[PDB]
RNA sequence: GACGGUGGCCAUGGAAGUCGGUAUCCGCUAAGGAGUGUGUAACAACUCACCUGCCAAAUGGACUAGCCCUGAAAAUGGAUGA
């Protein structure tokens, strides 16, 4: 084929004459990596602030967008992108701005290859019983699953904790289990007012 | 809606649309056999409850468990509010029959139940639910200046009104 | 355990398609005989399964 | 008697019956499969909690 | 990444995009057909259209027409004359 994605272009010359950049803060974000399903519940204060808003082939397309205002093109002598990253413009404080999008916060689920943290605690419900499902468990600390009056091959509260978080050794033993609620929020790029820029940041500092 | 009583003794959500009046069909266990852990329906009239006079057809149902109870609780679907308020012989006596007819006023009626279909969208729920729903229908037109699923009516090829609250 | 072996077996067994003409295997995303015999035909049809 | 009602539409009286099948979930959509070709028509699939 | 209304209305009283009939709309978004199959009781799950991350300069296609090939099988041992 031949075109963009796999299709030409007629609604991405719009996304740079998307808006004016009126508003005065900007963030870099990492909300795609986490899905769409959750990630539209979450923005209601979100979007009313400036939106989520911008493509990523208009991000370089962005530097004549900062010319307007009094911010330099480049952030910090770099524009920090190298990863599915969107802009989202923002009226919150210089304060509020560094924890804009984490007010509202979820994860996505875990995937192979990866652990990721889980804070919350794992779903419940009527699941059969397995013997075999037992033997996986004893590489865990916790060899117990049926709870209750009901029965199932998971418990309804988190094994799988902080502190046991690893590259790929404990990632098999989450493939045993049957649903993955991974809470890890999003994730901010960079912080950004208007000339100076910050690292991430989840406090009002 | 959300749930009436919260699932107690571990979560227990099952889904099947249990439609109209009549029959004695109750959700254990639509993915498995008959039985899940034990028998517990509860009462074979709650689709009747659920269901009096907002449809005898396609009539969906969020069917749970509070360890041998059901509340009785639907989702206020798109389907069920403007079914509602519809006439009793197109809710009855319709459930080996088609049905695409109904284009009197809903309007008002939708607006409360916007709320209960989605909680976080980011739109008006008196002003997006004249797009969302009404020309999304081919079983309630709400004023008769919109089309039933077209790109004449609902997005202001036609309409003057359309974020707006009418 | 089984079951993944089984897939593997297919993919070695089942997803090759065919050309009609020799009905000889190729491979499941093919757009050629690469025969010289078919006379290079480019006409595939899939190999029918068990359940078909 | 015949002659007036020949002339005039007849439409089929099927006798049918309906059967009372008792198996699992599991593979009855593959027993309703094949039902479906002998002119079978469901009224109503249920489960039954008890049994 | 591949959504919300949404399980669209129907048939159903299971068919929840995908045994299947007809309409096939709107939100929101970077993007997402009331859905391309695989799968499933139908779903779920997976993939496709659709979009984007990286890599980094060419890509895609429908045809025409030279030579070649396929089409192109038969009777002593054999013929660009060798």
């Amino acid at each position: 084929m031949s075109g963009a994605g796999s299709k030409r272009k007629n609604v991405f010359i719009e996304k740079a004459t998307k808006l004016f950049t009126t508003y005065d803060k900007m963030i870099v974000a990492e909300a795609d990596f986490v899905g769409s399903s959750q990630l539209q519940k979450i923005r209601k204060s979100i979007r009313g602030i400036g939106a989520v808003l911008m493509g990523k082939k208009t991000m370089i397309r962005k530097v004549i967008r900062d010319l307007a205002d009094s911010k330099p093109e480049l952030d910090a002598l770099n524009t920090y992108l190298k990863q599915n990253t969107c802009i989202i413009f923002c009226k919150d404080n210089i304060a509020e701005v560094k924890r804009v999008i984490n007010t509202q916060r979820v994860g996505a689920p875990a995937k192979a290859g990866v652990f990721a943290p889980n804070d919350v605690i794992i779903p419940a419900g009527p699941t059969g019983m397995e013997p075999t499902q037992t033997s996986f468990l004893q590489d865990l600390k916790i060899a117990t699953k049926i709870n209750r009056g009901q029965i199932d091959i998971v418990n309804e509260v988190h094994i799988i904790k902080t502190g046991q978080k690893v590259g790929a050794s404990e990632a098999t033993l989450l493939q045993k289990l049957n649903i993955k609620p991974f809470t890890y929020g999003l994730e901010p790029k960079i912080i950004y007012d208007a000339g100076a820029c910050y690292s991430p940041s989840i406090s009002e500092e | 809606m959300p749930p009436k009583v919260d699932p107690s003794e571990k979560v227990e959500v099952f889904l099947r649309v249990c439609g109209g009046e009549a029959g004695a069909m109750s959700t254990l266990a639509p993915k498995l056999g008959p039985l899940g852990v034990s028998p517990k329906k509860v009462g074979d009239d709650i689709a009747k409850a659920t269901q009096p006079w907002k449809g005898m057809k396609v009539s969906v149902k969020l069917t749970i468990q509070n360890r041998i109870a059901v509340p009785e609780v639907l989702p206020s679907a798109s389907a069920l509010v403007i079914k509602a308020l519809k006439e009793p012989p197109r809710d009855r006596k319709k459930e080996k029959n088609i049905k695409h007819n109904g284009n009197i006023p809903l309007e008002e009626i939708c607006k409360i139940a916007k709320t209960m279909r989605f909680k976080s969208l980011a739109v008006d729920f008196k002003g997006s639910v004249l797009e969302i729903l009404g020309t999304a229908h081919s079983v309630g037109c709400k004023v008769n200046g919109k089309s039933p699923r077209d790109i004449q009516a609902g997005i202001q090829s036609g309409e003057i009104e359309v974020v707006e609250p009418k | 355990i089984e079951p993944s072996l089984v897939i593997l077996a297919r993919k070695y067994k089942c997803d090759k398609m065919i050309c009609r003409k020799c009905y000889a295997r190729l491979h499941p995303r093919a757009v050629n005989c690469r025969k010289k015999k078919c006379g290079h035909s480019n006409n595939l049809r899939p190999k029918k399964k068990l359940l078909k | 008697c015949r002659y007036a009602l020949q002339v005039k539409p007849q439409r089929l009286m099927a006798a049918m019956y309906t059967c009372d099948i008792m198996a699992t979930g599991d593979v009855l959509g593959r027993v309703y499969a094949v039902l479906s070709k002998r002119e079978g028509r469901v009224l109503q699939e249920e489960m039954k909690e008890g049994t």
